[PDB]
């Protein structure tokens, strides 16, 4: 039976079998096996397992002793396919519009409509966006729009934080870049996104080498394999920073990446909105007004919003008041805010 | 402040240092006390005494209403008989009351089945009609008609609130998790208050699920009333089923109070606005009457081809394509290009008889039948296309008008459909009293007769239907009569509320598993869908079945049972390995908007070598989505480049460019694996507009 | 780092007022061998904090 | 329990770094500082384990 020619099968496979990497294609079934260190006798392949599989220069199953091809590769899993793959869709589309408004529809005519619907570049002879930088203050909403995408999403989502690729092995950097892209590539049409590589310019570290001439490598795989060849097809890749400086202009240059998105601090009209809906889950005295915060400070962030909204809630359940009087709003927006630079120093403007 | 003046007040069993101190305590019951109530364990003690005891009994009840207990907290407020916009009414009516007054009507509810709780019930529904928040106090009552009262309790000033807010989260919840027949207590006193109210769709929405006489009358005096008029004629047509506008047209037949409600509901109202505009707003290309009928010909995609350009429908320009285009063509093929006509034209009363008639009465006997099928497909509002074709039908064994009875038959059935419409049933006992071996003679005789048979009053087992089961049992051959038979059984026993009939076909039929199976398509088409999960875990258990055929309608009623709550209804199907199974998914995505999960599992289930399955994938891969929507055709077009697949090609070209009608027949396409006869059938799947 | 949605408390440490420094010279004066007629008020009055 | 220490003498099955399994009952061992792998399972430990 087929069970017992398959055990036959798995008693040509001795138990020790080993992983390593093929050169080339020595037609005539018996091949020549590198393994991490390369010991490479002329071998032959067990002749069940499809060798018409693999391209030259592919991982396989050997052996210890003899070192025979025994079998065929699966994958490559590091710490970082775990992190690379996004494995749900995780949360928060939104739970507040009135946040940005603005690029809300920037990054959904941008991304996602050429994403989701791919016929009108048919209609104009469009090629789709392939890099947008989304920068700004720190806590503007980038790394939250960049959970909102994950989860309004289409695509198998991937998440990389731009440190990530940071090693003291030689090569190491660029070949997580080849599994990187192998992983960009082999699900569907996938959203990759990439955060703070702002912080790879000006960095030198510990578990390294030579720092200088070392993640310049790595940054030149991402630039050869990034947007260089392998025909991007429906490929999204999406960017983020805080500052631009550290940027080497030959990736910040078009084709590369082509839209690079600002983020302001928002007006009144959208601080409402984040203001009552960040109040939207709190007992309120209601007779207090919002509009003294909304107007006072001038470049907030959405998360001076949440401060000072659960800072008050802090002040009125301070003494177990379930309802909120607007000097807890005075001492919650002067508890967040400090070093108002208004008078004492200099305060020249005045 | 401290509770070394106020906590010894306790410790006296005097009458009035309790009768000022329950007062004074009523005053600090503004905070409930000074913290967690520390007066708790001090205070049972004091249980045992009893002059203003009802006032020890709204201390009582604040305490253990203040800590917890699910049947002694409200003990002393149904001995209290409540007594003596605020904070205070905040905190003793609103929250301990919603929890207290809610665990008495659920343990109450649960426990004995008295009129305290109706009065007691009666307060809260006034008191939440003063604190006037529905969305919450609402599903609560919905325990504790009681609940018609209620709505007719509430409803004066508030209308959207309660129709929109609690029709929707209790429709929705309704038939979600709410059994039956509370729901029919949503469906008369919805029809009360909506009575009272404008925007009348919404009675027509009830009129969805009561299917009812009453209120198509009442909503016609009303929507006369409330003079757009062929819009609500358009989906009055599209959301009734079949019975109620031949109930509509002899109730209205009468009366008819204009004689233009006799014009709109029944035909020949719903389709004159929309032919001549779908000519005007919108304008085809040729470049598909010719790019994609540039398909290469085998006379089995010119066929599907010439199909799909019958499914064109900048004018009726297939209809007046010359000749010798039909003439390629073989028997069934003759049937689906000799109604290929018809299916160009769901329009054209007068047009389409001197268009069929030149294929009347034609040397071929599939040109006629074919052309009488067309003649039942163009409309349903004629009844002059019966007599060509209904005094032909009686042939005994094998004749030119069986296969006319083919055509015409489930053309009436297209065109008709009474209350129970009964002159073409008595043609129907010789039909089943014929028994040719040819299939679609009982075919369109049970799916027919199903049409007229479908939106009963709970079905029947009337012997109309009872006599195919009979007569179904007579002989055991053909075992596609053991499943399209109880195709048209199980369509009469649709308009089920409650149907026992599964029980009483589950005592006649059953036996080895082609009467077992029509056992489980009685048990597909007899539940169409409530919370009703303990048939759904019997749908889990005989899935393990051995017999792999009842499996595949048993879990094909996925669709039709979660359609609404349709976050459930991706499950492991794919990852099970009864390949059918793949398929029984594989219906079960449907026809709709096309999700993206719908798709993500059309990229699998896009790829599978057999050409039973590969050619299941793209009928309802291209029929969910009526490049983007080229981008999986030319995919097909990779994954094979046998006619198999250049027909799956041509299925997915034709799809691409609880109403009954779209119920039946694709559940009528569920035996594909056969003979181009049966595609001969294939043309009759008439769902869209 | 110095969002205030990433380090949400932020307290500055001021020099202790000779309230506090008086209380940290009974903490601290508290286990020595002490000798009776003491002002520590003018101690924690002569620190600058 | 002196003569048990002749079990001191098998030298200690050293710690191997899986990162997971896959079929045939054959798991992906990466050795500490060496490469994959891939090896049979014992009886008394589960895939599922
Ligand atoms: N509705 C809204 N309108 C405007 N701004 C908002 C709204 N909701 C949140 N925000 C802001 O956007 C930010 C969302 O989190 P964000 O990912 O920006 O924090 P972060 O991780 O510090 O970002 P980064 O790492 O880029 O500095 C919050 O800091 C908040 O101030």
């Amino acid at each position: 039976k087929q069970e017992e020619e398959r055990s036959k099968v798995d008693d040509l496979r001795g138990t020790p079998m080993s992983v390593g990497t093929l050169e080339e294609i020595i037609d005539d079934n018996h091949a020549i096996v590198s393994t991490s260190v390369g010991s490479e006798h002329y071998v032959s392949i067990l002749s069940f397992v499809d060798k018409d599989l693999l391209e030259p220069g592919c991982s396989v199953l050997l052996n210890h002793k003899v070192h025979a091809v025994i079998g065929v590769l699966m994958d490559d899993t590091d710490p970082l396919v775990t992190v690379m793959k996004v494995e749900k869709a995780p949360q928060e589309t939104y739970a507040d519009i009135g946040g940005l408004d603005n690029q809300i529809q920037e990054i959904k005519e941008s991304v996602e409509l050429p994403l989701t619907h791919p016929e009108y570049y048919e209609e104009m002879g469009i090629k789709p966006p392939k890099g947008v930088i989304l920068y700004g203050p720190p806590g503007t909403g980038k790394t939250l729009l960049a959970k909102a995408v994950a989860n309004q999403t289409s695509a198998t989502f991937l998440r990389v934080v731009g440190s990530e690729l940071i090693q003291k092995y030689l090569g190491d950097g660029p070949k997580l870049v080849r599994e990187l892209f192998r992983v960009a590539e082999e699900h569907a049409p996938s959203i990759v996104f990439i955060d703070e590589i702002d912080a790879i310019g000006t960095k030198r570290y510990d578990s390294n080498s030579g720092g200088e001439r070392e993640i310049q490598r790595t940054m030149l795989e991402l630039l050869n394999q990034l947007d260089g060849f392998d025909s991007r097809g429906d490929v999204k890749v999406i960017m983020a920073t805080n500052r631009i400086e550290t940027l080497d202009p030959a990736l910040i240059r078009p084709g590369r990446i082509d839209r690079k998105i600002e983020f302001p601090l928002p007006d009144e009209k959208t601080k409402k909105r984040i203001f009552q809906i960040h109040t939207s889950r709190m007992t309120l005295a209601d007779d207090v007004t919002l509009d003294d915060l909304i107007m006072a400070k001038d470049d907030l962030s959405g998360a001076d919003i949440k401060a000072i909204c659960t800072e008050a809630g802090l002040m009125a359940l301070r003494e177990r008041r379930m309802k909120v009087t607007n000097e807890d709003f005075k001492k919650s927006k002067e508890n967040v805010l400090y070093k108002k630079q208004e008078g004492t120093p200099e305060g020249l403007y005045l | 402040r401290d509770k070394a003046p106020v906590q010894p007040q306790q410790s006296p069993a005097a009458a009035p240092g309790g009768t000022d101190e329950k007062p004074s305590g009523k005053e600090r019951r503004d905070a409930g006390d000074k913290d967690k109530e520390q007066e708790l364990s001090e205070e049972d003690k004091q249980l045992q005494d009893e002059l203003y005891r009802p006032a020890l009994e709204e201390l009582r009840r604040q305490i253990r209403s203040s800590t917890t207990s699910m049947t002694s907290v409200p003990k002393p407020l149904k001995f209290l008989r409540p007594h003596y916009n605020k904070r205070f009414a905040a905190d003793i009516i609103s929250v301990l009351a919603m929890t207290m007054s809610g665990e008495r009507e659920c343990l109450k509810y649960r426990l004995v089945g008295a009129g305290e709780v109706a009065k007691e019930w009666q307060e809260l529904d006034d008191a939440e009609k003063v604190q006037r928040e529905p969305l919450l106090t609402l599903v609560k009552e919905i325990v504790p008609l009681l609940m018609e009262i209620e709505q007719v309790d509430m409803l004066e000033k508030d209308i959207d609130e309660n129709a929109y807010a609690k029709v929707c989260l209790y429709l929705t919840s309704c038939v979600n998790y709410v059994p039956e027949p509370e729901n029919s207590a949503l469906l008369r006193c919805a029809l009360g208050v909506f009575r009272k109210f404008s925007r009348f769709p919404e009675a027509l929405r009830l009129a969805l699920m009561l299917n009812d006489m009453e209120l198509v009358e009442d909503i016609f005096t009303s929507c006369k009333d409330v003079v757009m008029l062929g819009r609500h004629g358009v989906f009055l047509e599209l959301s009734e089923d079949v019975e109620e506008y031949e109930d509509l047209t002899e109730i209205m037949s009468n009366v008819q109070l204009n004689s233009n409600f006799l014009a709109l509901a029944r035909e020949l109202d719903i389709m004159e606005p929309k032919v001549p505009d779908d000519i005007y707003k919108t304008h085809l290309e040729n470049n598909r009457f010719g790019g994609s009928g540039s398909q290469v010909d085998s006379a089995r995609m010119n066929l599907a081809s010439s199909f799909v350009n019958g499914f064109v429908n900048q004018d009726k320009l297939l209809t007046d394509d010359g000749n010798k285009w039909l003439y390629k063509n073989k028997d069934h093929g003759m049937l689906s290009a000799a109604a290929s006509l018809g299916m160009i034209l769901l329009w054209d009363v007068d047009g389409g008889l001197t268009q069929i008639d030149k294929y009347l009465y034609s040397s071929e006997d599939y040109i006629k039948s074919g052309a009488l099928l067309a003649c039942g497909i163009v409309n349903s509002g004629v009844r002059n296309e019966c007599d060509p074709a209904l005094a032909l039908l009686s042939d005994y064994v094998l004749h030119n008008s069986n296969t006319m009875r083919l055509g015409s038959i489930f053309g009436l059935g297209l065109a008709y459909a009474g209350s129970n419409r009964e002159d073409v049933l008595t043609l129907l006992l010789p039909v089943m009293g014929d028994s040719k071996s040819s299939m679609e003679v009982a075919g369109v005789t049970a799916l027919a007769c199903g049409m007229i048979a479908v939106g009963s009053c709970n079905g029947d087992v009337t012997s109309t239907i009872l006599q195919t089961i009979m007569e179904k049992s007579e002989t055991e051959l053909k075992d596609t009569y053991a499943r399209w038979l109880p195709l048209g059984l199980g369509l009469n026993h649709l308009g089920k509320g409650e149907a026992i009939e599964a029980i009483l076909a589950a005592l006649e039929v059953v036996s080895e598993p082609f009467r077992s199976f029509a056992n489980t398509l009685v048990d597909v088409c007899a539940y169409a869908g409530s919370g009703n999960v303990l048939k759904v875990q019997q749908l889990l258990h005989i899935c393990s079945e051995h017999f792999d055929s009842k499996e595949k309608e048993e879990d094909k009623d996925k669709k039709e049972k979660k359609d609404k709550d349709k976050k459930e209804a991706p499950a492991d199907m794919g990852a099970h390995q009864g390949v059918a199974v793949l398929g029984i998914a594989l219906i079960a995505m449907g026809e709709e908007i096309g999700a993206e999960m719908a798709l993500r599992t059309f990229g699998h289930l896009l790829r599978y070598g057999e050409p039973t399955l590969r050619r299941a994938v793209p009928l309802a891969l291209a029929l969910i989505s009526v490049s983007h929507d080229a981008d999986p055709e030319v995919s097909y077009n990779s994954i094979f480049a046998a006619r198999l697949a250049a027909m799956l090609r041509q299925l997915a070209q034709y799809h691409a460019k609880k109403g009954t009608l779209t119920l039946c027949p694709y559940h009528s396409d569920r035996q594909l694996m056969s003979q181009v006869a049966v595609a001969g059938l294939l043309t009759v799947l008439v769902s869209f507009l | 780092l110095l969002r205030p949605g990433r380090i949400d408390r932020k307290i500055e440490f001021p020099p202790p007022n000779e309230e506090a420094r008086l209380d940290i010279l009974k903490i601290h004066s508290r286990k020595m061998n002490l000798t009776r007629g003491i002002n520590l008020r003018k101690i924690a009055e002569l620190m600058p904090g | 329990l002196r003569e048990e220490l002749q079990l001191l003498q098998e030298q200690g099955s050293y710690v191997g770094e899986v990162v997971r399994a896959m079929d045939k009952k054959k798991v992906l061992v990466k050795v500490h500082p060496e490469g994959k792998f891939v090896v049979d399972v014992d009886k008394n430990i589960d895939i599922n384990d």
